């Protein structure tokens, strides 16, 4: 229990939160949610001097569906992600993926723009964000930077923001039209960590060959990976329980991950493989539209 | 060095006050508002008890500094009771059986409060359990809080 | 109108007080002028020290003190265990640390130093600032290596703990003329009860010195007894207080080092001392439990039926007793045979030290550890000798005939003797009535492209009496209201409702008009406690007597009160019908009447010298089997229990709606320990398992949507009223059966060893497909 002690204040606006921490502390910290970073306290694995509230800043919380991408603010709740939009597409994978983030306690209060610039290894957001190919848009007082996921996320609990700047919104790119988005995860209960999980989205041809496919693993390493390669077999080739399984079992020979509590190394890599074909199987189905239902 | 006031509402009742800022919220409920109700097991968002209504959502009073919670309306276990008559959930809780021991009991019935006290959903025994899931109880195991929930949602709509 | 209340099924007493929260727990204590205790733990597993500098401690403001160990091995004993000694030999130690020594340490988690300060926050603000050397020593893990013992943890060596032996007749021709001689190890694992309160205690100390208030939780809240030793300032003085507690499980039960050193430096300030403990240190400081290792044997015929079984055990205690003395043990050593036919047997048990935190007892201790090697080595013999375990457990179970069955083991002191006094009856009938209740054959037949089917059976020595007596009082008053004191303790099963539907029956007053106070030393002077499903016979059978006292204190007296003879009508109401129909007196106006008049309207019977309540050397012993059937996915290393049901014969149940929360409850802390609770220490010593995100905890999905209770009450034993002990029944066989049916669902050899089962272990599947 016990947190350290620190001072505390709420910004009023984006650039005011950045205009504070920076003279503030150069171990000055942002807080938002709090689902991370206050148990990091109560367990002292954390010692800010200044923590800046950013709860409660007024932009970013809405869900835009801007141009040929879908935009969504930092302070957005997971909460917020199975209901209700939700958003175009919608079903996406997401209200799928965040139904698995802990529970509606938790759910409640953790944003989106937390869980990726804490980046917890077994995160499912980003695993799920990088599929999508998302587009981080990071304010600092010097101008704004604009990060693709694959840069953003580093290892387990790093992430490529630059100290003092903040992560302002999440865009994801609204893909092609009537393709198929899935995620699964294994955990011995419901809303662990989890072990392994994947989440696969496959496009289709129709005349239905396959146009477009893009694969993320849950706890290979150190964060989300792209099967780049695996999805180069699903290219052009149909259905079928083989080209399926032959995807899967391509995408895991390239991963060595962590043990040990949960599972082992190549006992997770197993459990990845059947999280990718599984996700791969209601990734079609939901492919099907031409709509009619 | 840095104090903070607090103006929040709890159970009605507004609170004025001065706190230290890495004071949890559960620590300022239990004290110096000496509402015990709410109770603390694990440390980190997991035990259940922990959990209070926050603006409507219910949320854990250990995760969230008590200084966060500024300007809010607050509910805790103690705001269930009206004049005597306990809260229809308690008494299904009490006529199922549903506790034993008394800690997972502010958890769940303060999780499953908003979800009442809106006119949808039912709740069945399949839909019932993944409600009360985001709290643990070493007592049960649950069966009979599956039990008395779904009760508590019969009285309530069909209900003769 | 004679109105019946045992057996019926009565909404809780304790119920209001925990739904609104007005009950207190030891937590929720404040007390003016309060300091908070922290305590500095140790972070290695085995070392010597050299500690001296507390002194940035000492100098950050708001400190009081900081508590070093030269404070404390004063006076400053070390952690007595009592009664149950012989002693054989001995003792010291463990005891624990037993309170901070400035020598060595023996586990992670181990208190070292304590602080003291105005507010917790800073109390272990400055817990961070003490500084330890330390000198680290090599680690002994596993049970079996301690005792081939190089790296020995006392340098007075000190036999890691004490060897206790059991063996009836002759089991050598028992085993030399068997066709079929099995021989398995079987490995348990460690954990405990991690209830969700976590230890708190809070000491006010009236400086006037006369005595000192314990709102502390000690668990024999009438083991005062310990801490007044102790302190050598006894024995009232040592007032203590009553709190409700969240949870126990026996993992709480007893004296800890956080108790002493609180109620010494409580005492030598004059100032009040709270103490909160972290999850974290529960984790790594409260009783552990569950882990040993059981090598057996079996003597098996061309029937099946059973000539000879076992051999050694290993206990593994952690770093020290805890008034975890053999008693758990000793009973473990008694009962690995359960309710069989058992010729012959060779208990040697190795209860033995590692750098563990300090082994307790957990609900049902020993006995969730035995019932499981036993029921997964008849599963394993049923594989060679090649016919079903139902109709091998079926035939040589516990002949009766037989009863009385003075078995049958040893040498019988369970946990003393004689004993097992099985006066208690049908063995099979349960087992037959169980599955004749309606299932288990229904899906044996299974299409089974799923999965399968396993069993268990569980007796339990459940009435530890303890023994011989147990405290009780009823008392009338003006204010219609009833009040019952007693030696028992709220740990959250429903005592405050079983002993008010007592009182109720024998008194003809509404459960509701009767309140029940308990652990308030100063009512209360003597009690016995509550552990080893007991309270209801002990402490039950105290408020029979009790109200039983007064009826006759009543009756009598309502006699002399009009002139009326002691008969009557059939007298009750709860009043007092002379005739048919005139007049009537109410039983609170006698107790009202009774005022100053030369006297007094109540009772308190229990008991004098040559005791009361009476029981004594044979307790009852229920059994009850638990049957499941899991499904399991194969690709991961899911499963989904499909169904569970647990059934116990155990005669009067007193409160049927409360017992199946004592079931179902128990019965999941059963699978809790079957496929998800291990505490993993890392093999240099550091526990791995601290935080609630790694012990796993069942939650409410994946829980059976419901355990079936098949409860009856043929054969009441012969302690009046015929009743038994069922807080523990639930977890006794909940290890094997899921066990069996996880090996009969693969499907390869019936081979299981090693709890829990983890998802790892269970793809050894596309091992089978490949
Ligand atoms: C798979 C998964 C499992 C989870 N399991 C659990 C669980 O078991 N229990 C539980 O309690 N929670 C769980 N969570 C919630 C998790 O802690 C999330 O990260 C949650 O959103 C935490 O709140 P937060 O990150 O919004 O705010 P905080 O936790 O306060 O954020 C922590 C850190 O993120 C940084 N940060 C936040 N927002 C920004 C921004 N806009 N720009 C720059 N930096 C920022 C801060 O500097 C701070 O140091 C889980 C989440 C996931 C994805
Ligand atoms: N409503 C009830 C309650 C109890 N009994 C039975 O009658 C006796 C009265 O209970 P008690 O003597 O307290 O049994 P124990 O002392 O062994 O403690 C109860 C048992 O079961 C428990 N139930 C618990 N329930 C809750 N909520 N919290 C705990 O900490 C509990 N701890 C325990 C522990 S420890 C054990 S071992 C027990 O034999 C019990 O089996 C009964 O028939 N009907
Ligand atoms: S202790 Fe705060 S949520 Fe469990
Ligand atoms: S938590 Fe102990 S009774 Fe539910
Ligand atoms: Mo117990």
């Amino acid at each position: 229990m016990k947190p350290p002690s620190f001072d505390y204040v709420v910004a009023d606006s984006v650039e005011h939160a950045l205009r504070l921490l920076a003279d503030g502390g150069d171990d000055a910290k942002i807080i938002a949610g709090g689902q991370s970073l206050v148990p990091l306290l109560n367990f002292r694995m954390s010692r800010p001097s200044l923590l800046v509230d950013i709860n409660r800043v007024p932009g970013l919380a809405n869900i835009r569906k801007s141009d040929q991408t879908i935009a969504i603010g930092a302070l957005t709740r997971h909460a917020k992600l199975t209901t209700s939009k939700t958003i175009s597409q919608n079903l996406p994978i997401l209200s799928e993926a965040a139904a698995w983030i802990a529970h509606p306690q938790i759910r409640n209060r953790g944003t989106i723009g937390g869980s990726l610039a804490h980046a917890d290894a077994a995160a499912e957001l980003p695993v799920v964000l990088l599929a999508l190919d998302a587009y981080v848009t990071a304010q600092s007082l010097q101008g704004e930077r604009k990060i693709p996921l694959k840069e953003l996320l580093v290892s387990h609990f790093v992430s490529s923001i630059l100290p003092g700047e903040l992560i302002v919104e999440v865009n994801v790119p609204q893909l092609p039209h009537g393709s198929g988005a899935a995620f699964d995860e294994f955990s011995r209960r419901h809303g662990d960590y989890a072990i392994g999980g994947a989440a696969s989205l496959v496009t289709l041809d129709e005349q239905g060959k396959c146009s477009r496919a893009r694969i993320t693993v849950l706890g290979g390493g150190s964060t989300a990976i792209r099967c780049q390669e695996a999805e180069n077999i699903l290219i052009d080739s149909t259905l079928s329980s083989h080209d399926i399984a032959a995807a899967a079992h391509a995408a895991v020979q390239g991963l060595d991950p962590v043990p040990t509590v949960h599972g082992s190394a190549q006992y997770r890599a197993q459990v990845i493989r059947t999280m990718v074909e599984r996700t791969l199987a209601k990734a079609l189905h939901r492919a099907r539209p031409t709509k009619e239902s | 060095m840095n104090a903070f006031r607090l103006t929040v509402e709890v159970n009605g009742v507004t609170h004025a006050t001065d706190v230290e800022p890495r004071r949890l919220l559960a620590d300022f409920l239990r004290d110096d508002l000496h509402l015990r109700g709410t109770r603390v097991g694990c440390e980190h968002g997991v035990c259940g008890s922990c959990t209070v209504i926050l603006d409507g959502q219910p949320v854990r009073s250990c995760t969230v500094l008590a200084v966060q919670a500024n300007n809010s309306r607050i509910e805790t276990v103690e705001s269930l009771q009206k004049d005597g008559q306990l809260h229809p959930l308690q008494r299904s809780f009490s006529k199922c059986h549903a506790l034993q021991c008394g800690f997972c009991t502010s958890g769940f019935l303060m999780t499953l409060k908003p979800l009442y006290d809106d006119e949808d959903v039912t709740l069945d025994a399949t839909s019932a359990r993944e409600a009360i899931s985001g709290n643990l109880c070493r007592c049960t195991g649950y069966q009979q809080i599956v039990e008395a929930t779904v009760d508590a949602f019969h009285c309530r709509d069909h209900n003769d | 109108n004679r109105q019946a209340w045992i057996g019926q099924e009565v909404l809780r007493r304790e119920d209001r007080r925990l739904l609104t929260g007005t009950a207190t727990f030891a937590g929720d204590l404040g007390v003016p002028g309060q300091l908070h205790m922290r305590i500095v733990r140790s972070t290695q597993a085995h070392a010597r020290i050299v500690s001296i500098d507390a002194t940035e401690a000492e100098k950050t403001p708001g400190v009081r003190m900081v508590i070093t160990s030269e404070h404390t091995r004063h006076l400053g004993s070390v952690l007595l265990e009592e009664l149950g000694y012989h002693e054989i030999y001995e003792n010291i130690e463990d005891f624990s640390h037993p309170v901070l020594a400035v020598d060595k340490v023996l586990y992670v988690g181990q208190p070292v130093v304590a602080v003291l300060a105005v507010d917790p926050y800073l109390a272990e603000d400055a817990a961070e600032l003490v500084s330890i050397e330390y000198e680290p020593l090599p680690v002994l893990l596993d049970p079996e290596e301690a005792l081939t013992g190089k790296v020995e943890l006392f340098p007075g060596r000190g036999n890691e703990g004490a060897r206790i032996k059991k063996a009836y007749g002759d089991i050598d021709r028992a085993f030399a003329e068997a066709e079929h001689v099995i021989r398995h190890k079987y490995v348990t694992n460690r954990h405990s009860g991690v209830p969700m309160e976590p230890r708190a205690v809070v000491v006010q100390p009236d400086p006037a010195r006369d005595t000192l208030f314990i709102w502390g939780t000690v668990h024999v809240h009438d083991n005062r007894r310990i801490i007044a030793k102790m302190l050598n300032l006894p024995e009232v003085n040592v007032r203590m207080k009553h709190v409700e507690i969240g949870g126990s499980f026996g993992v709480k039960g007893g004296v800890f080092p956080e108790n002493v050193v609180a109620a010494w430096a409580a005492r030598t300030l004059g100032v009040p001392i709270k103490w909160t403990e972290d999850r974290v240190e529960h984790m790594t400081s409260t009783s552990h439990a569950r882990e040993m290792v059981h090598k057996l044997e079996l003597a098996l015929d061309a029937e099946g039926r059973i000539l000879g079984m076992k051999d050694e055990i290993f206990h593994n205690h952690g770093a020290y007793f805890r008034q975890a003395e053999p008693l758990v043990s000793d009973i473990t050593a008694g009962i690995v045979f359960g309710p069989y036919r058992v010729p012959a047997y060779d208990a040697t048990l190795h209860a033995v030290f590692t750098n563990k935190t300090p082994v307790g007892a957990y609900r049902a201790p020993g006995r969730y550890e035995s019932t499981f090697a036993r029921e997964r080595i008849f599963d394993l013999a049923c594989a060679e000798i090649g016919l079903s375990k139902t109709e091998f457990r079926r035939r040589n179970l516990l002949t009766a005939e037989d009863l009385p069955w003075t078995p049958g083991l040893d040498i019988v002191h369970e946990p003393y003797h004689f004993d097992s006094g099985d006066v208690v009856k049908h063995f099979n009938e349960a087992l037959e009535a169980a599955n004749f209740s309606e299932w288990l054959e229904e899906s044996k037949r299974l299409r089974a492209d799923g999965r399968k089917v396993g069993v268990g059976l569980g007796v339990l020595m459940d009435k530890a009496g303890l023994g011989l007596f147990e405290t009780g009082g009823v008392e009338v008053s003006r204010a219609g209201r009833v009040t019952v004191k007693t030696g028992g303790s709220s740990v959250g099963q429903g005592i405050e409702t079983v002993l008010a539907q007592i009182v109720a029956e024998e008194l003809q007053i509404a459960p509701e008009n009767i309140d029940i106070v308990h652990s308030d030393t100063e009512l209360i002077p003597d009690g016995v406690g509550s552990w080893s499903s007991r309270s209801t016979v002990l402490a039950g059978g105290a408020a029979r007597k009790a109200a039983l006292a007064v009826v006759e204190k009543a009756r009598r007296l309502a006699s002399e009160m009009l002139e009326a003879d002691p008969d009557d009508l059939e007298l009750t109401a709860g009043s007092f019908k002379v005739k048919g129909t005139d007049q009537q007196i109410s039983l609170y106006e006698i107790a009202a009447a009774r005022d100053p008049f030369t006297a007094r309207a109540d009772n308190d019977e229990p008991g004098l010298a040559a005791d009361a309540v009476y029981m004594n050397n044979a307790m009852n012993y229920p059994y009850g089997v638990t049957l499941v059937q899991i499904e399991l996915d194969p690709d991961t290393g899911g499963h989904r229990i499909l169904r569970f049901s647990t059934s116990t014969e155990a005669g009067r149940v007193i409160n049927p709606l409360t017992t199946r929360g004592q079931i179902i409850g128990a019965a999941v802390q059963g699978i809790g320990g079957a496929l998800y609770e291990e505490f993993l220490y890392e093999e240099d010593g550091q526990p791995i398992t601290t935080s609630f995100m790694d012990y796993l905890l069942p939650s409410a999905q994946e829980m059976p949507n419901v355990d079936c209770f098949v409860t009856e009450d043929a054969k009441s034993p012969d302690n009046p009223f015929g009743a038994k002990g069922l807080g523990e029944i639930g977890i006794i066989a909940a290890g094997a059966a899921i066990a069996s049916a996880i090996d009969d669902a693969i499907a390869d050899g019936v081979h299981t060893d090693r709890l829990p089962v983890t998802p790892e272990q269970i793809f050894s599947r596309c091992q089978g497909l490949n």
